[PDB]
RNA sequence: GGGCGUGUGGCGUAGUCAGCGCGCUCCCUUGCAUGGGAGAGGUCUCCGGUUCGAUUCCGGACUCGUCCGCCA
RNA sequence: GGGCGUGUGGCGUAGUCGAGCGCGCUCCCUUGCAUGGGAGAGGUCUCCGGUUCGAUUCCGGACUCGUCCGCCA
RNA sequence: GGUUGCGGCCAUAUCUACCAGAAAGCACCGUUUCCCGUCCGAUCAACUGUAGUUAAGCUGGUAAGAGCCUGACCGAGUAGUGUAGUGGGUGACCAUACGCGAAACUCAGGUGCUGCAAUCU
RNA sequence: GAAGACAUUGUCAGGUGGGGAGUUUGGCUGGGGCGGCACAUCUGUUAAACGAUAACGCAGAUGUCCUAAGGGGGGCUCAUGGAGAACAGAAAUCUCCAGUAGAACAAAAGGGUAAAAGCCCCCUUGAUUUUGAUUUUCAGUGUGAAUACAAACCAUGAAAGUGUGGCCUAUCGAUCCUUUAGUCCCUCGGAAUUUGAGGCUAGAGGUGCCAGAAAAGUUACCACAGGGAUAACUGGCUUGUGGCAGUCAAGCGUUCAUAGCGACAUUGCUUUUUGAUUCUUCGAUGUCGGCUCUUCCUAUCAUACCGAAGCAGAAUUCGGUAA
RNA sequence: GUGAUUUCUGCCCAGUGCUCUGAAUGUCAAAGUGAAGAAAUUCAACCAAGCGCGGGUAAACGGCGGGAGUACUC
RNA sequence: UCGAAUUUGGGUAUAGGGGCGAAAGACUAAUCGAACCAUCUAGUAGCUGGUUCCUGCCGAAGUUUCCCUCAGGAUAGCAGAAGCUCGUAUCAGUUUUAUGAGGUAAAGCGAAUGAUUAGAGGUUCCGGGGUCGAAAUGACCUUGACCUAUUCUCAAACUUUAAAUAUGUAAGAAGUCCUUGUUACUUAAUUGAACGUGGACAUUUGAAUGAAGAGCUUUUAGUGGGCCAUUUUUGGUAAGCAGAACUGGCGAUGCGGGAUGAACCGAACGUAGAGUUAAGGUGCCGGAAUACACGCUCAUCAGACACCACAAAAGGUGUUAGU
């Protein structure tokens, strides 16, 4: 018959991974979560209680409880034609937090640095983010770089 | 399995509210009284005729049963009941296992 | 009472080596792979030929012993036993299945058709690529002509298309002619068996010292 | 008398015709599965934050 | 439980059945179509163990048939008087309750004793009923 | 073609992850009848795996004996 | 029709590449309800080719025999 | 800068073979009455810092060293791949267009950094 | 005359009773039947690097086992190899060195584990009580399994801590009925006491066709509703198998590859074999063989004209145009 | 049941049936008896036939095997 | 067959689970493997057939889970209708930036596991065969193992490495910063945790693009046989075969082209006029150049356009161009 167990399909998942066996460094027991925090679900095969199932592996999610050795997170899961919420215990050393969140932060504080100094001459502050402009015009010397001239080459066997 | 004649658990018996010590024993059904409105019904219901009116169970599938053990308080001898898993073998003779001899 | 190599030709199926899941295979028909003088030094045969392919398909074990009989067999007639080098590059590791059904009148009755069709083993077979080598044949630069016509007459027992290319390579080593031979020039080759050791920078002096002394010899 | 055992065809369309609305949120989530040590002490916590209100705005 | 179901299909020579309510040990099995459509029907025979008679049953071949716990255990003979055996078991157990046999197992046994072999007595258990079958004599430890 | 069972000293076989009995060959004892003790004798069909260990647990292979292979 | 195996003295039968026994009867010896004993004869190892140094023996082909599976509605 | 106690990252830190180590600190080292544990005061326990020694541990250095780490326009825009065509080819498969882009290999360099407290010619 | 409170008769009770009555006699399925379980589950893979994903796909497994093989703590390091020591050797015990796990952890497989999750020792029962929340399957129902807490009461250790069974992923079961434990609480309705009975909360007895009927066959005497969702003809796709044709040439042919053949390989064609499939037909396309009769194909047996020969003649063989 | 005449109809009672004037506590209903109880009731003893034990029966249903030695014997 | 087990008239007897049968399931009023008549009865049917006017607007599904479920239902999904609260947003089958996660394609095997070709150098208290040796833990060769440095080839259930495409989250007002209130939680401690008071920061308020209104609720229909194409892919020799993944289609759809055709190419449709085109074409059928330009090919079976209606290996001083 078919198989489809709580942990099916997931061995090179739940893998270690190469020369970083054993058991966890202690910044993972060191860091500290708090209520609202983003953070990123990968689980530690070393450690069996406390695991995330399969589909969250690679998730990302709010801290929504803080316990004696887990935490509680949020994640929002497709199912069938909607999203549904769903509320996940996970030991400490499944998750850590993301970075994409710290980034924007230091872009908040930064940009509201950037406020706060000009608005004592009014310069037109510009703080939104823009893309890659395509670039401008500009003067390409010869001078020690003369051009090359290329040719295809011929065809050979090269064995 | 092996089950040990004694445990030491905790009793809810209004008085104890602790872990006292327990005897322990394996739970019997006893006898299907008569007079239970079950009974009754099902007895007036085969009266007359008809035949056999309720459905008599064939396709037996399990070979073991769960064993039930119940403990009963040293103290002030309120009872309780406790399931295990399913096994062939049960015995509560405590022969223990012991280690580094001889087969 | 095998089946023709049409039914087998091309790469349609995974990879399906023997293993602990197959356990009843076939031995392959090919055994020789290296023949001709095979003890001889690298430096006595610079010249190499290939027979390489120009296809994507399976060859057969069958079909590659038979290109070995034939090539062996005609450069040992016209060359001497002991004048060439070929080895075999190619070695039968797919296994073919075959769904057995049955040739009586009224197989029907007792048939029971596609379910549970999954196949025997019957045979072994090389996967080659693109440019793959099958036949490597090293000899001296007298023996260019009938190498040729030795590689010329085993690609008939082969299906799909193959070319003989005459390498830029000396013998069956990596280098180029003159590359080998401004190598070989200095004591940084040793010879070995059948092929050569060469000297890198890298490594204990010691150890570089005591092998390869006429290099240092300086 | 075989038939198609499964298939995954039309789903997303189906999904994408109405579909993939993301759930609405909310101001103060539900405090539910919160640990109970946290929300027995938050009761108190918020009713003495109300009656300190209360008596400043009173 | 002291029995437990079974196929007959599942079922095999010299395996144990229940027929009739007596513990039966089967020595011939025969499976023969009922209809060209339909299925088999399996024909037992089998002998009891206790009282040797030959007892049949045939079934559907889908059909569960009930089979009973068969335990053999090996004592040593202190003692045959009145019919009854005294056997000892390992680590020094003592039961009196079997019956000594009565056939010319019984007959041979009780020569046996007389005589004065150290003699090894195989007794069954099944469905809560108790017999000794066959005795051996124990070529070392004497 | 498929399924099931089968191989143990000459025979009967039994079995815990090779035993007896009757054969064989000696010796001893005592009839009316005997009995006892020694031996030679078994790659447990074969080959692997598992297991401290496999007759025993499993897989593959051989032999032999069975049972099906039907409706059109 | 096809597959698989088989072929030894007059008969049965043993054969690892280096034709023996038993039975029939040839003779001699030896005996009522007829024996035994001793020396005998007896093969192109089914046939034809190759290998070997020499094939019963290894291989290929043919013959022959014995098994197994096969037409229709 | 050396050393000790507690660490963080967990080989640039590991491994092999040699060499060196002032001061201090670690270490080996001396002892069995007491607590304690062993077949064995070897480990562990306790006592002395006394009788001694850098031989070892430890630290550092050396090696066209093994390994590991970093980089390269080194291989290689290669292999692979998303999209397109009434493209080629009997087919197997392959070119082109708009994009993304490896691994092995080769070469070059490197061989622990650091937090808290104490202590040292 | 006989018989006699016995037969008979009436009502209950046990046996017998296909003579008769009523009913049943699983599903999936490259048609059905036999076979198997793909019917409840678990590991790896197919599976196309989130998740999901089929086939009677491949390789296997489950209906158990364990008072320790659970919980806590302490000490130690395994498989293997080398070098040694009376009996003692390939394998008995002891000693040293190397040893990233090449061992072990109950079982299938895959993960995980080295002052441990392994081996040995010490103490225990957290495999306890009370109900909630969450994850997987999923309808975001049930069942099973699991996760993190709360309120107690315990175990262990110096302690931090750890423990709500087994290192993780499988190891299992509704309503009705019976029975047990708890509350010793509620009800027996004209009012009480005591038995008895019925309730509430939590378990057990089991449905393996595993979201759970109580169940043997035959029909060639057969019937009905349907089905080309589905088999037994032709036709159609395919050509394994059958038949026919090539290429290469180790050899046979006294000598000599190719007069005639031709191994090991390999490329095709055909639909006069048999399979495979199920597209059409089940409100019917008359189903073997023979007789009769017409036409077509050529892969030519004969006849016409030719080429080749291991063609002297005769006879024969190979091949071409030819139906 | 077999199917004129003639000539014969062998062996087997283990199974399934059928049948006994055998022997007698194993199974063992209702009524009845005894004990306990305040009673409903519960528990025992006793317990007919038939099953179970023991015989017969094949012109009853039916059945009529293997391994060795030299048809015959084990 | 015809003197009887004969044929037959009339009378009479046996009636439907019953009769009668020299036995065929025969006969019992053209009815028999249970007669005929009426009623229950308009018996039930998950099965077949049919189902009656127009126009307008919107517009599917053959998929999930459970069922003695597999020709049927329930449930979710897809669809319509009625709307309701608001007024440009708590949006998006999209991109960028930042940050995760993955173990396929590829690659690798002088990297682990496993398979595997060939020599070379060593090891014999530590192999086996021969020869020389009285023999020798003797010798010399050879062959096997084991080790060392190499070498050739591989892996759905191998892997150090590791893409592309898909995939999670964030890009603020429900935000940031400052100050200090509550608590029975927590800390050695106003230490922290959570929720707060008061104050400051506004249109570049925190990337792009678009928004066609955004959000919410109730109720109910039909459907729950699908099939095809490109790409990935499984079983099979293969199939107009069977089974999956993503997307687009047909079903449900006409129009121009592919002569012809459900799915291919182009393009989706109110009724008309004018212009321009797509895919496809321009000798004639047939609307449109017997246009222009450079070459190639002559076939005693030429060739002529994707899906698509087939041809291969091997050859040719045919002819052309090359190395
Ligand atoms: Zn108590």
């Amino acid at each position: 018959g078919k198989s489809h167990g709580y942990r099916s399909r997931t061995r090179y998942m739940f893998q270690r991974d190469f020369r970083k066996h054993g058991a966890v460094h202690l910044s993972t027991y060191l860091k500290v979560y708090k209520v609202g925090d983003i953070v990123d679900i990968k689980a530690n095969g070393s450690i069996q209680k406390g695991m995330p199932h399969k589909f969250y592996q690679g998730k990302t999610g709010v801290v929504y409880n803080v316990t004696k050795s887990s935490v509680g997170v949020i994640i929002n899961k497709m199912v069938g034609n909607r999203y549904l919420e769903k509320r996940l215990n996970l030991r400490v050393e499944h998750i850590k937090h993301s970075k994409c969140r710290q980034e924007f932060l230091e872009r908040v504080k930064a940009n509201a640095a950037k406020r706060a100094e000009a608005k004592a001459q009014g310069v037109a502050v510009q703080l939104k983010r823009q893309p890659a402009q395509p670039r401008e015009s500009r003067i390409v010397s010869t001078e020690g770089n003369v051009p090359q001239t290329l040719a295809p080459v011929p065809y050979e066997t090269f064995i | 399995v092996n089950v040990p004649k004694t445990r030491k658990t905790y009793c809810k018996g209004k008085t104890c509210r602790k872990h006292t010590q327990h005897k322990v024993t394996q739970y019997k059904a006893g006898k299907a009284s008569l007079f239970a409105q079950g009974k009754r019904r099902y007895d007036r219901k085969q009266s007359g005729f008809g035949g056999q009116t309720k459905p008599v169970f064939h396709k037996k599938a399990k070979t073991t049963k769960k064993v039930v053990l119940r403990l009963e308080c040293v103290k002030c001898k309120t009872r309780a009941q406790l399931t295990l898993k399913r096994c062939k073998h049960f015995e509560l003779g405590g022969e223990k296992k012991q280690k580094g001899q001889a087969l | 009472a095998r089946r023709p190599a049409r039914c087998y030709r091309y790469q349609k199926n995974k990879p399906y080596p023997k293993s602990r899941y197959n356990r009843a295979v076939p031995d392959s028909k090919i055994r020789i792979y290296d023949l001709g003088k095979k003890k001889a030094t690298v430096d006595e045969f610079p010249l190499c030929v290939h027979l390489v392919s120009n296809e994507l398909e399976q060859l057969s074990s069958e079909a590659l012993e038979a290109a070995r009989i034939c090539a062996n067999k005609y450069m040992t007639t016209v060359s001497g036993r002991d004048a060439f080098h070929l080895r075999v590059r190619v070695h039968p590791f797919h296994v073919l299945r075959i769904n057995k059904m049955l040739s009586c009148a009224g197989a029907d009755r007792l048939q029971q058709g596609m379910r549970g069709a999954w196949g025997k083993p019957h045979g072994l077979a090389a996967r080659v690529d693109i440019g793959q080598i099958i036949f490597s044949v090293r000899t001296k630069d007298s023996n260019k002509d009938v190498v040729v016509e030795g590689l010329r007459r085993a690609r008939y027992k082969f299906p799909g298309q193959q070319k003989i290319i005459l390498s830029k390579k000396w013998g069956f080593t990596n280098l180029d002619r003159p590359e080998y031979l401004k190598k070989r020039e200095a004591g940084e080759v040793k010879d070995d068996g059948a092929f050569v050791k060469f000297l890198s920078k890298k490594g204990s002096l010691e150890n570089n010292i005591r092998e390869f002394p006429e290099y240092f010899a300086a | 008398a075989k038939s198609k055992n499964h298939t995954a065809h039309n789903q997303t369309r189906k999904a994408h015709r109405n579909g993939i609305k993301k759930p609405k949120t909310y101001k103060y989530p539900s405090l539910k599965g919160v640990d109970p040590k946290f929300r027995r002490n938050h009761k108190h916590a918020l009713h003495g934050t109300a009656k300190a209100l209360a008596a400043a705005k009173k | 439980s002291a029995t437990y179901p079974m196929q007959c299909s599942a079922l095999r020579k010299n395996g144990f059945v229940v027929i009739k309510s007596r513990p039966c040990k089967i020595v011939d099995m025969s499976t023969s179509k009922t209809g060209k459509h339909g299925h088999a029907k399996v024909h037992l025979v089998a002998i009891d163990i206790f009282t040797g008679k030959k007892l049949e049953d045939l079934s559907p071949s889908t059909h569960n048939m009930e089979v009973p716990v068969v335990k053999r255990n090996e004592y040593q003979l202190l003692d045959i008087d009145d019919g009854f055996l005294s056997l000892m078991n390992m680590d020094g157990d003592t039961k009196d309750d079997v019956k000594a046999p009565e056939g010319e197992l019984g007959d041979s046994l009780q020569t046996a004793f007389d005589e004065g072999k150290d003699l090894m007595v195989t007794i069954i258990s099944a469905m809560g009923e108790e017999a000794a079958i066959s005795f051996k004599e124990a070529a070392r430890t004497d």
